[PDB]
């Protein structure tokens, strides 16, 4: 799994291997390589670990599961529109904006879009 | 239906203020609706006679999540047939302070508190900072009118002129307009005729000017509002005309907003 | 196509000319399947010697286990005792494969639950998955008890039930004062049967570690009996009978028996019988407890010794006719109560019946798996038949184990062909079998496959196979007979005994050719 | 009918869960409406379990292991992880092939890792490649192999990727790793993506720049049908018999090069919607071939979807269509006449979860019985938006439904048949009511096609009308 | 080199191998791969290839030439802020913005987006 | 089966009235026509689903979200025995105005509405200005017959002369041609010969000339066809003339553009500008 992280705080944008399905989640890679992504709680409760996920291989996309916490979270940060979350509840596929504590690395290339501020603006 | 949000900076008397206006139209035999967009939970004490209304935050986190919440739970009556919301933020530090704004407002459209043929509906906003769940009424096109309460000091009024500057960016997208500029002294000389001319500056218009005085907080001490508190009170007939100028408003105009140094200027040559 | 009047099912129905024409056109089509020569050959060479040692090279591949996880034997144990729901911390999986497991063997329904922990739980814990299932199950299916056992998934990301159990009772959840037992369980760590050992202490010192003030051995003249992982309702059954002819009072402890064997009248009895919760806290008043399977019992002896003061004693497991015998010996000094006549009848009888078919049960060669303590039953009891244990099997047994088992073989001259193994498959027996041929086998339903590929080799190189263990699937109502006791003892070797004229009879019915030795009389 | 009624059984069976669980398993109990297409707005599924309401649905690893990559024969799938998970799914479903077994086919083996403490501790990669060694030392006749991952393997941290990666380079020999744990997901309907998400990324691109196999005009694929007692097999001689070459079928009796194979089809025959619809979709976004849903069970619907697939080709096709349904016209009205009268207007309660209850509805009715209620554990939305038409009106819609929930209801309805899984075949057998193991056909079967039908009504025959439900209650009670 | 061509156009995107520094561009890329970028001239003059080219490993960033006639184009579209011509001018560092029939493929991983429409609005 | 068509021509002259009268006379010979309309007004459905407005592809997707979503039934609506799409357009100042023709065609082609079910399929392009989005059906050869409709106006000839020019750059690659010209009346005299003058020097026909008739207004103020509502005008015959010479439709060349000056002195040549000189310039 590679992942590229992105950030306007970041000068230039941070390539990194990744082991995927480990019970650490995306927030551990982002700590393990010295991404700043703001992790402000440890329920997974706040917003500020918001990120846009955009799966580069659009061919090996990965079927999962959205968390009711996690919908519930993105819903309350006002990022998750009704399409999308119809979408993971039927097609069971991600939504663009997800969690860096509650996301689950799959084996595919993401690209990981952070802007230094916590969820909901 | 009316949507008007009250907005400025904190310690200004919104909150009293807020209340005093739906108590009063709720003398007129209008049924109005509050929600407190403050993190602090005291923008519906004086209307309901409790300690601290319990936050919908607080409850979502005590009921697990937000689906399991009920609206009777959230939605209390108080006197003159007031239906009361109260928007809790989280813990400081803890991600943005707005999602219990987005988060109350989702659920009260979720759950249809809006179309029971209410009249006017006034979201108790804070105005330190416009952004996150703070702006997201303009952002989203929630309250159609919106009132500054300000004063003549330059904290206030540069509040004042961060929501007006936030109005006219999100202009375009949707009838959000400011109506006035709700003036409260702090016994200071020179002070109406100043905030007049703030509001002559930027496009608006003043609606009442609000006078200090020790009644309220008598009220404030028994839970009261100063209305029903007291009716026949000169304070009391100023918030009923206060009312009366807000319902029978029909100036809507899209603010322009001042630099740092016509602010500067404008407070420099009233005397302060 | 099919007649009206001869439906047929998938056999014979796939054996028609166009159905056979279909299949072949299949293979040869897409399916790039390799020469029927090459497949003839591979099998033949996986039949030899060389295979046979290439195959007890494994280290790291193990095909066709002959053991289960702990959390089965959790479960087990937790269905013996009076309204107690079984509850698996950890992910609903788990459940349902006990609860089919449990359906298939004994045709009986099977009440588990399981808080359902997933991907949030993976990641957060699952306290709140602990609360919420244990409310839900209360509130629901009303137990005057749950005991609690953990699933791998749990136990990897160390959720600790002691802590979660605490804050539910003390958050308004479950009321204070009701029971919840809890174990740690392990899937990686033994087998099912050390789950049983694992769940019963828990239960055990649950009820019993806090009072241990006005308790004094030996007060309500009772002898405790801890059955073990036990999928005979047979054995339950025999040892209540033998212990009652004795005029001895006992406590049986953790018996399934009663819900396992609910009776069909319009009515679906979900808790039936098992042992009080008042017999649980009277346990340590008993003069001694006897653990019917010592080899997977340790961890609740250990328990038992240390704090209930009790003597345990060093006893088989009561099968064959010395351990029976042995058994009921202690017993009678334990309890100071005389064996009766009946009991010496039956014993009189079962040596009657050894009597009557030594002749045809000398020399035979047996290849048996299963648990530890029934497979060294097993073959005691074929050791006093005058059988020949050739290979025995166990995955789940230690080096002491086998040590003792040695030692059991040593003591007679019947064992010295004998040769055990721990830590090995299925596959390690078929190669055995193969290469190193046996008249029978004695094991679960799982051996059937062994043989078949018998069968494949030659009707004289096939291996017959006798149900005798956990699971059976392929047979009806098995799980109702008996294997300890002198009981237990009389149904296995009629079983044996009639197995092996039943093969006989077989290879001896061809007309003119082999029917000379078809005797009406044996 | 009377709907009004079981609104308010619904209600008083929802009365003993605390608010949390009845307010969540309120939204999962309906009565059924034909003229709604759109069930979001009635029913809710695809959603969690409540923890410990004894619900049937399993885990991801069921659904990927045990039901996607388990019927392909010549392939060798390794449980990875603790010995228990594979040991409760072998060979407990009927997914019927022809094969030497321990040669060149390995469905009813067992191979798995069989984790202790040490490799729970340290890594357990290394064993993983010793395995696969060991794997190809003593089986050299296989043509792939599958590592289906359990609970531990994702939670310890284990990379089975680049293991398989390297060992499917070493030993030439294509390597699918399935990180098919259990906790992922909410029941067996996510090991079915995980499943199709692996067969699509390394196994059906293999034979992308091969040209070397000669397609027909008529050629197409049986998807979703995994053979269940002979299923497939029914369906599949129908088919044929059309003038149909099949040159896949997944899974049941599949092989690799079935799968590889595949792309190079005119026609996608979908039996399951649920697990394989991923596929299809890939396939028919990639390669452009069409797919569509077929329904077998009972005669009425064999003929609508013979008519159907017939209709997407030339006119020999639709000619040898109705060769083959006049062929076996007299079979099933031979069977209608003699089990419709013993079997007529009685009803029946279905639990499947899956695809399999709104396909079998057909069928019953074909014998003149009536369903009453009806509901899948692991059913997604859209799969309600396709059986509320075929259900009748002010009948009984669940999903996930708890054990409580199912004997209450089947105590106050009381139908004549109960057709579900072993899990309820007991429970319901002591109360007095006829059940019918729908999962495995009862050890009995096929049920699709002309040839299943027959053994469809006599089984419903024998189990609904048997004296033995007659002797329940005593004489002298 | 790696290139996940991505637009509102295409359903998904696609991940593509490429040989680098080839005489055909980018341009040759797209077609061979079928993806359609929008080509409207044969002299390099029109604009109408442009893209918005991310390069996701910001270690492995290639210096390159930016030729007059790309940067004429790329004013006449708009699509070239000053600092972005003063860093290519000084640095040799590529723009945020280039045309796909003058760009040549560097030994890095690439995105590169574009909506269909030609350069300029 | 499936003869693709486009009509192009400067806002304003018939575009949308001569289309919908079309397919309407081609659906009264038992063809299966289908129409999209990839000009922002949105309103070449107007007569044919007798409502006030067909739904954009680019409003549903913004209603929902996303392009992917969309269903072809809420797209897709026969009337008249004939489908009926709309393309729409972005909002006026942001994109590409054809950016929702882009998105149209794509979204079709793969929902299925392309497969060749019918004999005719009809693009109602705005053809004031070409540039992509309103040439991309010339691009990426989606459109094999253009038809060109131009009255007596300097604009509408000039706007024919940007299109041919389209055309003829996009010759080589597809298999786009120019079937013919089509002359709206603008109650000018001269105007049916100066654009046949003017399909003489491009190298194509008049497929037909269309004469001005108040009735069409009266059919529109019904929301219909003029067809459907006088089946027995001469309105109706001369639309049925024009859509069976369009069906007999041979001549597929590819054009011949003219100059400034080549179309100034067409314009001269037939009265519509008065004579010029250089020696009257200063006065
Ligand atoms: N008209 C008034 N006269 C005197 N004191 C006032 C008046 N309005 C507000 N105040 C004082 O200003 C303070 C403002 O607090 P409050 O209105 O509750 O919230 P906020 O800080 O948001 O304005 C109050 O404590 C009140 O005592
Ligand atoms: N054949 C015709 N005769 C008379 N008037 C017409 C004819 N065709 C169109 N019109 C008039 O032209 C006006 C606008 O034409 P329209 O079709 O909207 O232009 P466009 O070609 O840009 O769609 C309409 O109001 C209509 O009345
Ligand atoms: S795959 Fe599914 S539960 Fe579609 S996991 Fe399950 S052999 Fe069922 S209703 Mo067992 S979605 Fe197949 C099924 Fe149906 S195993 Fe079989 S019977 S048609
Ligand atoms: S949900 Fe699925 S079947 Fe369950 S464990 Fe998880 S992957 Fe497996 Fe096998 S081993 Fe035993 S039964 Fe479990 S507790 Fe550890
Ligand atoms: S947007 Fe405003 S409220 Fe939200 S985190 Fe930033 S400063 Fe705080
Ligand atoms: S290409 Fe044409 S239609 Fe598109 S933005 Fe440019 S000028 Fe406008
Ligand atoms: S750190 Fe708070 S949600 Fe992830
Ligand atoms: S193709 Fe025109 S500038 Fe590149
Ligand atoms: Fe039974
Ligand atoms: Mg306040
Ligand atoms: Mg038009």
């Amino acid at each position: 799994a590679t992942i590229y992280f992105s950030s306007p705080l970041m000068p230039h944008n941070k390539k990194v291997q990744a082991v995927a399905g480990k019970r650490s989640t995306k927030k551990g890679v982002a700590q393990e390589n010295g991404v700043k992504i703001p992790f402000e709680c440890q329920d997974g409760n706040c917003g500020s670990c918001l990120v846009k996920i955009t799966h580069l291989d659009g061919e090996r996309i990965k079927g999962m599961l959205l968390t009711d916490k996690e919908r519930n979270v993105l819903k309350s940060v006002g990022k998750l529109p009704k399409s999308e979350e119809e979408r993971a509840a039927v097609r069971d596929l991600p939504p663009t904006y997800r969690l860096a504590c509650q996301t689950i690395v799959t084996d595919e290339d993401l690209l990981v879009e952070f802007t230094g501020e916590p969820g909901g603006a | 239906m009316r949507q008007c949000a009250i907005y400025g900076k904190g310690g200004i008397g919104k909150s009293t203020t807020t209340q005093n206006l739906v108590a009063a139209l709720a003398e007129m035999g209008k049924k109005v609706m509050i929600v407190g967009c403050d993190p602090k939970a005291d923008s519906t004490r004086l209307i309901l006679h409790s300690k601290a209304q319990n936050t919908i935050m607080e409850m979502a986190a005590e009921a697990g999540t937000v689906e399991d919440l009920e609206l009777e739970d959230v939605l209390k009556a108080g006197y003159g047939g007031v239906k009361c919301v109260e928007s809790g933020g989280p813990e400081p530090g803890v991600g943005c302070a707005g999602r219990g704004v987005i988060t109350a407002i989702n659920f009260l459209e979720e759950e249809g508190a809006y179309e029971d043929d209410l009249d006017f509906v006034f979201y108790d906003v804070l105005g330190d900072v416009v952004c996150g769940g703070f702006a997201m009424p303009i952002r989203e096109n929630k309250a159609q009118e919106i009132y500054i309460v300000c004063s003549g000091e330059m904290m206030a009024m540069y509040a004042a002129n961060n929501i007006s500057k936030g109005i006219v960016k999100y202009a375009n997208s949707g009838s959000v307009r400011l109506g006035g500029l709700i003036c409260n002294s702090r016994n200071t000389d020179r002070e109406d005729e100043l905030i007049i001319a703030l509001a002559n500056k930027l496009g608006t218009q003043m609606i009442h000017f609000v006078p200090r005085d020790n009644v309220v907080q008598r009220a404030e001490i028994r839970r009261m509002t100063v209305i029903e508190y007291d009716p026949k009170a000169k304070q009391a007939d100023e918030y009923r005309a206060l009312a009366r100028k807000v319902v029978d408003n029909k100036l809507l105009v899209i603010p322009n907003p001042i630099t740092m140094d016509e602010l500067e200027e404008l407070l420099m040559e009233f005397g302060i | 196509s099919q007649q009206v009047d001869k439906i047929k099912a998938s056999y014979p129905l796939f054996l028609d000319q166009d159905y056979k024409d279909m299949l072949a056109k299949k293979r040869d089509g897409f399916e790039e399947k390799y020469p029927q020569d090459k497949i003839d050959e591979v099998f033949q060479w996986t039949t030899t010697k060389e295979y046979q040692e290439l195959n007890f090279q494994r280290e790291a591949l193990t095909v066709n286990p002959a053991k289960a996880c702990q959390p089965l034997g959790a479960v087990l144990c937790a269905l013996g005792f009076e309204k107690t729901m079984p509850y698996v911390h950890g992910s609903q999986g788990c459940v349902a494969y006990f609860r089919s497991y449990f359906n298939r063997h004994f045709r009986e329904p099977v009440s588990c639950v399981s808080d359902s922990m997933t991907e949030d739980a993976a990641v957060f814990g699952g306290q709140q998955n602990m609360k919420d299932g244990l409310q839900n199950c209360k509130a629901t299916y009303k137990p005057d008890m749950i005991a609690v056992s953990t699933t791998c998934m749990a136990e990897v990301i160390g959720d600790d039930l002691n802590a979660f159990i605490n804050n539910s009772k003390k958050e308004g959840f479950i009321p204070d004062e009701f029971p919840v037992p809890f174990a740690h369980t392990p899937s990686f760590v033994g087998s099912h049967v050390t789950g049983w050992d694992n769940m019963f202490e828990g239960i055990a010192r649950y009820f019993t570690l806090k009072s241990m003030d006005d308790k004094v051995v030996g007060s309500n003249k009772k002898i405790n009996i801890v059955p073990g992982f036990e999928t005979y309702l047979g054995n339950f059954r025999v040892i209540k009978r033998m212990l009652s002819e004795m005029g001895v009072g006992y406590s049986l402890l953790s018996d399934p028996e009663e819900v396992l064997d609910t009776p069909a009248d319009g009515q679906f009895r979900m808790y039936a019988g098992g042992t009080t919760q008042e017999e649980m806290k009277d346990a340590p008043n008993a003069l001694n407890t006897v653990l019917l399977q010592p080899w997977h019992l340790e961890k609740t002896k250990k328990f038992v010794e240390g704090t209930w003061k009790h003597e345990v004693p060093k006893l088989n497991i009561p099968m064959g006719l010395d351990w029976t015998d042995e058994f009921l010996m202690k017993v009678s000094e334990i309890s100071g109560q005389p064996i009766p006549a009946s009991l010496t009848k039956e014993r009189g009888r079962l040596v009657d019946m050894m009597t009557d078919s030594h002749t045809w049960l000398h020399g035979k060669r047996f290849a048996l798996w299963g648990d530890p303590d029934f497979v060294m039953g097993l073959v005691k009891f074929l050791l006093e038949l005058g059988c020949e244990p050739v290979h025995i099997l166990c995955h789940n047994g230690n080096k002491r184990w086998k040590k003792a088992v040695d030692a059991i073989l040593a003591a007679s001259p019947y064992g010295k062909n004998a040769t055990v193994y721990i830590g090995k498959d299925l596959w390690h027996l078929r190669s055995l079998v193969f290469t190193d041929k046996p008249d029978f086998m004695i094991g679960n339903s799982y051996g059937k496959f062994i043989q078949r590929d018998t069968l494949h080799k030659g009707k004289e190189f096939e291996v017959p196979l006798i149900r005798i263990g956990f699971p059976i699937f392929d047979r009806h109502h098995l799980h109702r007979s008996t294997t300890l006791g002198y009981e237990g003892a009389m149904q296995i070797l009629t079983t044996l005994v009639n197995s092996i004229l039943e093969r006989l009879d077989e290879e001896t019915r061809g007309m003119q050719a082999t029917d000379y030795n078809h005797d009406l009389v044996r | 009918m009377s709907r009004e009624e079981v609104e308010s059984l619904i209600q008083e069976v929802l009365e003993v869960y605390p608010e949390k669980a009845r307010k969540d398993r309120n939204k999962h109990l309906a009565v059924n409406d034909p003229a709604v297409t759109q069930s979001k707005k009635c029913i809710i599924s695809n959603k969690k379990s409540q923890p410990g309401l004894m619900t049937i649905r399993g885990c991801a690893y069921a659904g990927s292991k045990g039901v996607v990559w388990g019927p392909i024969k010549d392939m060798i799938h390794i449980s990875h992880g603790p010995v228990g998970c594979g040991q409760y799914s072998r060979a407990g479903r009927r997914n019927y092939y022809i094969g030497t077994t321990g040669v060149n086919a390995f469905v009813t083996m067992n191979f798995t890792s069989d984790f202790q403490e040490k490799d729970i501790v340290f890594g357990g990669d290394k064993k993983l490649a010793k395995l696969i060694d060991e794997v190809e030392t003593l089986f050299p006749l296989n043509k792939g192999i599958s590592v289906q991952s359990e609970c531990p393997i994702g939670l310890i941290g284990d990379d089975i990727e680049s293991v398989s990666k390297v060992k499917g380079a070493e030993l030439s020999k294509t390597i699918v790793p399935v990180r098919c744990e259990g906790f992922r997901g909410v029941s067996q309907s996510l090991g079915h993506h995980i499943a199709n998400d692996a067969v699509r990324d390394w196994v059906l691109g293999k034979r992308d720049e091969d040209t070397t196999f000669a397609s027909t005009p008529y050629d197409v694929a049986i998807i979703g049908d995994y053979n269940i007692g002979g299923d497939a097999w029914s369906s599949r001689i129908l088919l044929e018999e059309m003038g149909l070459r099949c040159v896949a079928q997944w899974s049941g009796d599949g092989s690799i090069s079935e799968i590889e194979l595949t792309p190079k089809v005119k026609l996608n025959l979908v039996h399951c919607y649920r697990s394989m619809n991923y596929i299809s979709r890939h396939m028919e976004e990639k390669y452009g071939i069409p797919w569509m849903e077929y329904n077998f069970f009972g005669p009425t619907k064999t003929i609508e979807s013979l008519r159907a697939i017939a209709a997407k080709f030339d006119e020999s096709i639709q000619k040898k269509c109705e060769e083959v349904i006049a062929k076996y016209k007299p079979e099933w009205e031979a069977v209608v006449a003699k089990y419709r009268p013993r079997l007529e207007g009685k009803r029946v309660m279905l639990y499947i979860g899956g695809l399999r209850p709104r396909h079998v509805i057909g069928a019953y009715e074909d014998l003149g019985m009536e369903v009453v209620g009806t509901g899948y554990e692991f059913a997604h939305n859209d799969d309600y938006d396709r059986t509320m038409k075929e259900m009748g009106d002010s009948t009984l819609l669940y999903d996930d439904v708890t054990g409580y929930e199912f004997e209450e209801f089947v105590k106050r309805i009381k139908p004549d048949l109960i057709g579900s899984g072993i899990k309820e075949k007991f429970i319901f057998q002591k109360m007095g009511i006829p059940f019918r193991e729908m999962h495995s056909w009862d050890y009995s079967g096929p049920y699709h096609g002309f040839d299943g039908f027959a053994i469809f009504a006599r089984d419903m025959d024998m189990t609904l009308n048997n004296p033995c439900w007659k002797k329940l209650q005593a004489p002298w009670e």
